DNA sequence: GCAGACACTACGAGTACATA
DNA sequence: TTTATGTACTCGTAGTGTCTGC
């Protein structure tokens, strides 16, 4: 690292250096605390969404038990590291056999993204695991389980980290901006929160590049237009506007108020069709087949523009799949 | 001109220093002061330590005002040492917090000078403070001695075992083929003062070691006539290989049960 | 050699009668050939194309990008298979094509064009059948056009314009090559057999051989040359139209598709199938032409027809994904039938 | 930093073959293989966690006594089986000569046998075949497909099944009586559910309860650990009403923080698992599924795709 | 000794006239083997009475367990030949194996010099057992032609392409399934042998769910008399259960089953779920889409739908073929998406052959596709090279 | 000591698997 | 048998090194 903080991210500035900065999964972590102060440590396993505090909440508990530099202490493996078989074979099985080089303790092994490891090594891993475990602990970090044994699965401990709620988004907001000497409209928070999706990562990022779009970092506060501008997601009034034109008015009206809707500050098409499918479900229909057209056109043309094409194509397309679907309930 | 300047006498001499620990570490990170050069640097396993000195006394010239962290690459360093002629006078030459330290391989003394250099690598680790502790036992034998028994007995078992009591020194290595138990009593020789099995005693010391990693260990004994080994059942153990003027410890982490 | 379809190709922009708007496109791009940038000719093939390239080539430097040679280029994939593809080199440009296996002719593109950017100031790359392209070595040529561009420079030949890509598309010059007019087929025609040795009765012959050939020169003059050598050198009012015996096993399938639709005349319309693949023949192409002859039989009906070419273009976008041609022919024949019966 | 206690999944791992639960003729045929000491060749599989290797380490315990530390060779994924490096291992291990009671053997151990190569197995044919007086061999795979029928055919097919919920709940019972910790039936019965039948599972969680709140009561059972997402799934699929199937999907996985792919394999296993509708509705269901499948592949992964699949589900089901 | 051998040892037969079954092959191997001298005399320039003259090497396949290795072993012994044998335990490869066992192709027993009236027990026999454990095949091949002692080989695979050299440079026997009778009548011997009560109508159900393994029923037999020595007809279909050997299946095979109306049917599913079809492609998922595709269309259909015909059904398998062919080109490309191999296995196999399932119109015909790609491949390479000379 | 002999590590080409 | 990366295994070869010897 160079300059130490105040010339890194956001994202990496704001990273938890104790289990107590950990907001959010509060199960889990008087869980872990209460493992490690009664002396119990089984083999973890984290699962969860990318962003929610699996990797911060192991790297503070492995500083916790051990001294300041864990990493001396910690065989940390990553994606990054090659970790096939021979890896296990050599690496994993010396770590585990040996005795500890610094002071009096139990090995941790900490394998981060272990969902890309190769079936075989998970197969090695597990006799590894199982034999070594005396004086050996293994934790794995994995957004996806599908890509682990179920042998692996069955042999870990597993811990589930929620995506992060209202509460500790809010908390952490707040630790920011008393730290940056910053200012921020409830309104703008609750955007925040909004535009989170369950992402602390993305959080702290559009606070960085709201805190760079103002003109005076202090005096001037973050407002929700501050916050849509600078990371470009459709506001909830054009989102109502356009959907109100979609369904009353006609196909001039409509299909000119969605460009200017789309043209006035540069939407994208993407974002603003969940927009409107967050709008349609917080409706009541009653017919399924109204549900059953939105879902499935909404998706065809979600996939298309994933796919990338023309754009005017795809708004006429948006325009009709919905003005189709909500005359078959009537 | 530059600031640290450290001119060997022989390109020999580091050439053979960096191949003593080049296989058994990837990362070294140098720390160069003015009471000389060390090196401490841990293997990928994290169980072999090496932590290299090199004294003042071993430079024809030396002189380096500000502490200085190079942080390297064993691989792409002895890739640089492996080209130049090995009479050739090496001088490391690196500036104030650099990029890179550049390789003076000037051949023999004048005409040819090469300029090999080679980028700094960014190693945030600290110097781990293991220097010593009470050990338990401190023998001392040959080095050629050490190495034969440890290259005899890495072909019958994967762990050999060192055990010392009673002023006795004893090597056992049970698998599959066999199980050796090649055993030594200390003696000490005026005609051949090289050759002394020197031995302490505190208390007795049961402790097992991989066979891999102490090959590795035994790689490195041709720097050294005299190989020194202290155990400790709560320490790691000590290879100490006495050099020109500093030294080449080795941190092995002994097995549990 | 004796072919005519090569003995008569017009070198320079003057000889090209064939447009007047895009030979003085092409001679406007040729007036200051500094700043050229990247061109992508684009419409049916057999409309000279690859002739306007070469006259575009020879106006921009001079005489001699017509003389070529053949250089071998040795190329190494992954393991150790051996797939050298020759390039048609020759001095001031560079003609390449993908010929080359489709899934690993991005190593192709990345080594050659680097190698040919290591240095008349440009070496024009042309590349015949872009189309073909898998969308790997156009992801290469992205930023192997925009990064060396003073160095190097592209003709990108293709003949249809969906397989490429966005990008490409946005960083290359687009040029449309209209197909001939009947009109013009006939005078090119004339212009062949009177510089030629044939005796015509009428000059309908020329037309007659304009309206089959559907726009395209290249089999105009195919048919041209096969109809003199098998009239004696003298063309007859009532020779029949001879048509490639392509487009013969086409007619004959869709015939057993159309009078008998059993099992039976399905498992000798995919042995029909298999014999035309191992035919050397592109799946689109053979789609096309099955889809286009099933539609112009006259025992059909304005829905039967529908539904034919909906399920044709189900199965064309079917073949854009797919790698065994053969199973999704076989499914648009199986479908066809159950529409007809 | 304090030495960790030893996890009960180890400290109460079974010693003696009756300690071993579930399977009952399997356990009594080897006990009886124990007393009688005429070791045959054998394969034993099943699902995971079940007792498989266990057994296999405590019929090689008992069979021969003090000679555990050289009259058995135990082999593993960990060590390097491979055809040339190991064939000689087991050749010398075989052909070595030590001195045993008069009906026991020695025991090779060839611990998660599954994952060999095909050449090991067919050099291990005729060492099997050759040495079969003086050594025994004890494969403990979790899949059999993968031994080839020449292992097949001089083996003695040692089929593991999943254990019951009583088996469970006794063990269960006496581990608790050994450890002296409150316990309600309901979490007891919350913890079998959880487990499905895998006994490792069962004990970690009882661990995780135990160390995490004191009581085992349901309501904490469920608060640390989450009721397992294929029963979700199946749950998800099978319903009537389509706007039910979409809550069901937001609440409990999509608000739960599970990825879409994972809810998408778990479909795809649910419902090439499931038997109560009609199979060509399942044919039907899985191409969606797929379908589906590949688009969250492609790149696009969004609730939106999961809705479609059950929108599209959902018109299947109902016939149109 | 007894009671600490294992029983597949200690009832192994001691003649030729204790092997149940297959008394044809053994009987040409015997009379190959009492003949080789004759046509070595003869100089192999031409057949015998039953065409042994021309062959001086012979090979054994057969299911495991029914006798191969038993009756080699039987019939080397019997006529006094110094059995030399070499195994899968044992190194094969080319260099040694011209170090190996070359220099023996025509030397003598010396052994059979000290044992040994024994006219014919200073020769080698040469048995490579387990041939299908591997140039390995090409030295054996060589030896096959230029052999000066009697050379027999086991395996258990002749289809496989890398015994195809071996076509004819041996005298083929072919083992196969033994008859229950002599199975029925060996294991009551060993029954009232070994003090267990055997019932004459499970020996049938043993051999039908073992499918025809000799050694797997006598462990059977063993580990079922370990505690319970009674074997009736109560316990019959658990221990057929139990003891059930799910063997992998040959592609014709696969398609066969496949194509069966049985399994799609409603009391078919019971037991044959579309898991166990899903299991049974993926034995071999590189034959079995293009099995399919190649006779779906030449059976009677049985599981037609009321109202659909025979060709809606071809065209409702056809889409589904033409899906799975893009389903296959996403998992085999740069991507490499394998997680996508069940969905295959359904869009190519299952629910094609779910619709046009019956009995076949004519038989299962080997894949076409293959040599004609592989000719379509030659036919572009000329192709090309006649497009780049006259360019 | 130079030469041969020796067995070792290192390297390269080929094959086979990829969901339970 | 084409497939089209990445992984793991296996073998074979070429040198490279220290060890015996005259
Ligand atoms: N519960 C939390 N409390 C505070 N900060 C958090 C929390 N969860 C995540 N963060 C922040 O998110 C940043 C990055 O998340 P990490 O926890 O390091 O990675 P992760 O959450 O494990 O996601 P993946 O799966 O590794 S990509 C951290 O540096 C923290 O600043
Ligand atoms: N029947 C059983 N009775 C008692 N404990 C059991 C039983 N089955 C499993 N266990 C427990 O399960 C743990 C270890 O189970 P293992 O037998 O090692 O799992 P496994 O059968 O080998 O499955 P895999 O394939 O190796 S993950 C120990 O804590 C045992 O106490
Ligand atoms: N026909 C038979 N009659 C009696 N016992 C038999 C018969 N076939 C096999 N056995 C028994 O099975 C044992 C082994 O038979 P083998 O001939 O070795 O099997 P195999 O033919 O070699 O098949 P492989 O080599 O495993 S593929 C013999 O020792 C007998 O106990
Ligand atoms: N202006 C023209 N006058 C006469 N013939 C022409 C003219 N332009 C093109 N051609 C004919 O077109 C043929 C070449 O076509 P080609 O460039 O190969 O088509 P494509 O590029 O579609 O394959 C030549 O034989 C040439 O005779
Ligand atoms: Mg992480
Ligand atoms: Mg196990
Ligand atoms: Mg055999």
């Amino acid at each position: 690292e160079k300059r130490s903080k105040e010339n890194l991210p956001w994202v990496e500035k704001y990273r938890p250096e104790t289990l107590d900065e950990v907001y959010g999964q509060n199960e889990v972590i008087t869980t872990v605390r209460k493992f490690v102060d009664e002396g119990k440590l089984p083999h973890l396993l984290f699962y969860g969404p990318p962003g929610t505090g699996k990797t911060s909440t192991i790297v503070a508990l492995a500083r916790e038990i051990y001294g300041k530099n864990y990493s001396n202490m910690v065989l940390e493996l990553n994606a990054s590291d090659d970790r096939g078989i021979d890896v296990v074979r050599n690496q994993i099985k010396d770590f585990a056999s040996t005795r500890q080089i610094f002071s009096k303790g139990f090995k941790l092994i900490i394998l981060d993204e272990a969902d890309a490891m190769t079936n075989a090594a998970q197969n090695a891993l597990r006799r590894v695991i199982e034999r070594y475990t005396k004086n050996t602990r293994f934790c794995v970090l994995a957004n996806y389980a599908h890509k682990l044994t179920p042998a692996l699965l069955s042999r870990c401990t597993r811990f589930r980290f929620q995506p992060l709620p209202q509460e500790a988004i809010e908390r952490r907001i707040a630790n920011v901006l008393v730290h940056e000497k910053l200012k921020l409209s409830p309104n703008a928070e609750k955007a925040l929160i909004e535009l989170s999706n369950g992402d602390m990562r993305r959080v702290l990022n559009v606070l960085q590049s709201c805190k760079a779009t103002l003109d005076n970092p202090d005096e001037d506060e973050i407002s929700d237009d501050v916050i849509y501008e600078c990371c470009g997601a459709p506001r909830p009034s054009d989102l109502k506007a356009v959907l109100k034109s979609i369904l009353e008015d006609d196909w001039g009206t409509a299909h000119y108020t969605l460009n200017k809707v789309r043209s006035a500050k540069g939407l994208a098409l993407i974002d603003l069709i969940e927009g409107i499918v967050k709008i349609l479900e917080d409706y009541e229909l009653q017919n399924e087949e109204t549900r059953v057209h939105l879902l499935t056109k909404l998706a065809d043309i979600e996939y298309s523009i994933s796919k990338g094409g023309n754009d005017q194509i795809q708004g006429s397309a948006v325009i009709g799949a919905i003005k189709a679907s909500f005359e078959n309930e009537t | 001109a530059s600031m640290l300047e450290a001119k060997f006498e022989e390109a020999s001499l580091f050439k053979r220093i960096i191949d003593g620990f080049k296989d058994c570490v990837q990362l070294v990170n140098f720390q160069c002061k003015e009471d000389g050069i060390i090196a401490q640097a841990v293997d990928d396993s994290r169980v072999l330590l090496v932590s290299l000195e090199i004294g003042v006394e071993a430079f024809q010239e030396y002189r380096c005002d500000h502490p200085v962290t190079l942080g390297m690459d064993l691989t792409s360093l002895s890739k640089i040492l492996r080209c130049g002629n090995n009479t050739d006078t090496l001088t490391l030459i690196a500036d104030n917090t650099p990029d890179s330290i550049i390789l003076l391989f000037e051949d023999t003394k004048k005409d040819r000078i090469a300029e090999y250099s080679l980028k700094l690598m960014d190693i945030d680790a600290d110097f781990l403070k293991i220097e010593e502790l009470q050990y338990d036992s401190t023998l001392s034998l040959p080095s050629s001695e050490f190495s034969k028994i440890v290259r005899d007995l890495s072909q019958l078992s994967d762990s050999i075992n060192i055990m010392i009591t009673k002023e006795t020194i004893k090597f056992v290595a049970d698998g599959d083929i066999g199980s050796g138990s090649v055993i030594i009593k200390p003696f000490v020789d005026m005609e051949h003062p090289e050759t002394s099995i020197k031995l302490e005693m505190d208390q007795p010391v049961d402790l097992t070691f991989g066979a891999k990693y102490l090959l590795d260990i035994i790689k490195g004994s041709s720097l050294s006539d005299r190989v020194g080994i202290r155990l400790s059942s709560e320490a790691p153990a000590l290879f100490q290989f006495d050099l020109k003027s500093g030294f080449l410890q080795f941190f092995l982490a002994p097995k549990f049960n | 050699m004796s072919l005519w379809v090569d003995k008569y190709r017009p070198k320079s922009l003057n000889a090209l009668s064939h447009n007047e708007e895009l030979t003085n496109f092409l001679k406007s791009l040729s007036d200051q050939p500094r700043d050229l940038p990247h061109l992508l000719l684009y419409g049916p093939n057999g409309t000279g194309k690859k002739t306007r390239c070469m006259a575009l080539l020879e106006s921009i430097f001079g005489p001699g990008v017509y003389r070529l040679k053949i250089d071998v280029r040795q190329f190494v994939t992954a393991s150790n298979r051996k797939l050298e593809l020759n390039v048609v080199s020759s001095p001031y440009h560079l003609e390449i094509t993908p010929s080359d296996m489709g899934n690993n002719d991005r190593i192709v593109i990345q080594e050659l064009l680097k190698e040919v950017a290591q240095m008349h100031r440009y070496k024009c790359v042309i590349i015949n059948e872009a189309n073909s392209l898998t969308k790997d070595a156009q992801a290469a040529l992205r930023r192997t056009m925009e990064k060396y561009s003073k160095n190097i420079r592209l003709i990108m030949v293709c003949d249809s314009m969906s397989p490429i890509i966005a990008p490409i598309k946005s960083r290359c010059l687009l040029i449309r090559c209209p197909a001939p007019s009947d009109s013009e087929i006939s005078t090119i025609l004339s212009d062949v057999v009177t510089n030629e040795r044939i005796q015509l009765e009428t000059k309908d012959i020329l037309k007659r051989i304009a309206q089959a050939s559907n726009g395209n020169l290249r089999v105009s003059l195919l048919m041209l040359e096969s109809m003199a050598l098998n009239n004696e050198l003298a063309l007859k009012s009532s020779s029949p139209i001879i048509k490639p015996d392509w487009i013969i096993v086409i007619h004959k399938l869709t015939r057993k598709i159309v009078k008998e639709r059993s099992v039976n005349s399905l498992i000798e319309c995919r042995a029909v199938l298999y014999d035309l693949l191992a035919h050397c023949i592109p799946a689109n192409i053979i789609l096309k032409e099955l889809t286009f002859s099933l539609l112009d039989v006259e025992t059909l009906n304005t829905t039967n027809k529908s539904s034919i070419i909906e399920y044709s273009s189900v199965f064309d976008e079917r073949l854009s994904l797919g790698n065994k041609a053969i199973f999704h022919l076989e499914g648009f024949i199986a479908k066809v039938m159950c529409c007809l019966d | 930093t304090l030495s960790l206690q030893l996890p009960w999944v180890e400290k109460y791992r079974p010693q003696v073959l009756s300690d071993i639960v579930g399977n009952k003729e399997t356990i009594d045929r080897l006990q009886q293989i124990a007393k009688d000491g005429n070791m045959p060749h054998m394969i034993i599989s099943g699902m995971p966690g079940i007792g498989k290797t266990t057994s296999v380490h405590c019929l090689a315990h008992e069979l021969l006594g003090r000679s555990y530390a050289d009259g058995v060779l135990e082999l593993n994924a960990s060590d390097d089986r491979g055809i040339d490096v190991v064939r000689n291992q087991i050749k010398h291990f075989a052909q070595k000569k030590l001195h045993l009671p008069p009906g026991k053997h020695k025991i090779v151990i060839l611990d998660e046998a599954d994952s060999m190569t095909a050449g090991a197995q067919q050099a291990l044919r005729r060492t099997m075949e050759l040495y079969s007086n003086s050594t025994r061999f004890a494969f403990a795979c979790n899949q059999s497909n993968k031994i080839i029928e020449p292992l097949q055919s001089r083996c003695a097919i040692l089929r593991y099944s999943k254990l019951s919920d009583e088996d469970v709940l006794k063990r269960l019972l006496q581990i608790i009586k050994l450890e002296d910790v409150k316990y309600t039936n309901d979490g007891l019965e919350a913890i079998i559910f959880t487990a499905e039948g895998d006994m490792r599972q069962a004990i970690n969680n009882l661990q995780s309860t135990v160390a995490g709140h004191g009581l085992v009561n349901a309501d904490n059972v469920f608060k640390i650990v989450d009721s397992p997402h294929p029963l979700i799934v199946k749950k998800m699929l099978l319903a009537s009403n389509l706007e039910d199937s979409i809550q069901i999907l937001r609440t409990d996985l999509w608000k739960k923080g599970y990825s879409s792919i994972d809810i998408v394999t778990t479909s795809f296993r649910v419902t090439k698992n499931l038997a109560q509708v009609k199979e060509s509705v399942r044919l039907e269901m899985i191409k969606e599924i797929g379908l589906t499948h590949m688009r969250i592949l492609e790149g696009v992964g969004t609730y939106l795709q999961l809705a479609s699949m059950l929108a599209k589900i959902h018109k299947l089901n109902n016939k149109a | 000794r007894e009671e600490d051998k294992l029983w597949t040892v200690k009832y192994a037969p001691t003649n030729l006239q204790q092997v149940c079954g297959n008394k044809g092959s053994v009987m040409k191997l015997k009379n190959w083997l009492a003949n080789w001298e004759n046509s070595k005399k003869n100089s192999f320039k031409h057949a015998g009475k039953d065409g042994s003259g021309v062959f001086r090497a012979a090979m054994l396949y057969g299911p495991p367990g029914i006798g191969k290795t038993t009756a080699a072993h039987l019939v080397a012994q019997e006529l006094g030949y110094d059995i030399l044998e070499q195994n899968a335990s044992d190194v094969r490869s080319k260099t040694l194996l011209n170090a190996g066992v070359k220099n023996a192709l025509d030397n003598m027993s010396v052994v059979g010099y000290f044992k040994h009236q024994n006219l014919n027990g200073k020769h080698f026999v040469i048995i490579m057992d387990e041939v299908d454990g591997m140039g390995g095949v090409g030295q054996l091949a060589q030896f096959c032609r230029k052999t000066s002692t009697p050379l027999i080989l086991i395996c258990n695979e002749r289809n496989l392409p890398k015994m195809r050299p071996f076509d004819r440079v041996c005298l083929d026997i072919q083992f196969r399934r033994p008859d229950a009778n002599s199975i029925k009548s060996r294991l009551m011997t060993i029954a009232i042998r070994e003090k267990f009560k055997l019932d004459p109508n499970v020996i049938d159900r043993l051999i039908q769910t073992t499918r025809g393994d000799i050694r797997q029923v006598i462990n059977l037999l063993s580990t079922i008399s370990t505690t319970t020595k009674t074997i009736n007809h109560e316990n019959i279909n658990e221990i057929s259960k139990a003891w059930e050997k799910n063997i992998a299946l040959k592609p014709f095979d696969i398609a066969h089953k496949m194509l069966d109306g049985q399994i799609y049917s409603d009391i078919g599913s019971r037991n044959f779920t579309l898991n166990d079809k899903i299991a049974l492609y993926f034995d071999d998922f590189d034959f079995t889409p293009l099995m399919i595709q190649e006779n779906y269309l030449s059976t009677r259909p049985s599981v037609l739908k009321p109202g659909q015909s025979h060709l809606e059904a071809v065209a409702e398998a056809a889409n589904c073929i033409s899906l799975g062919d893009i389903v296959e080109k996403k998992i085999r490309s740069s991507e490499q998406l394998w997680s996508l191999l069940p969905l295959h296995a359904v869009l190519s196999s299952v629910y094609p052959a779910s619709k046009v399932a019956g009995h076949m119109a004519g038989r299962i015909n080997f894949t076409a596709w293959l040599g004609q790609n592989s000719k379509s491949a030659k036919y572009y390479r000329l192709l090309q090279e006649i497009h780049y000379h006259t360019r």
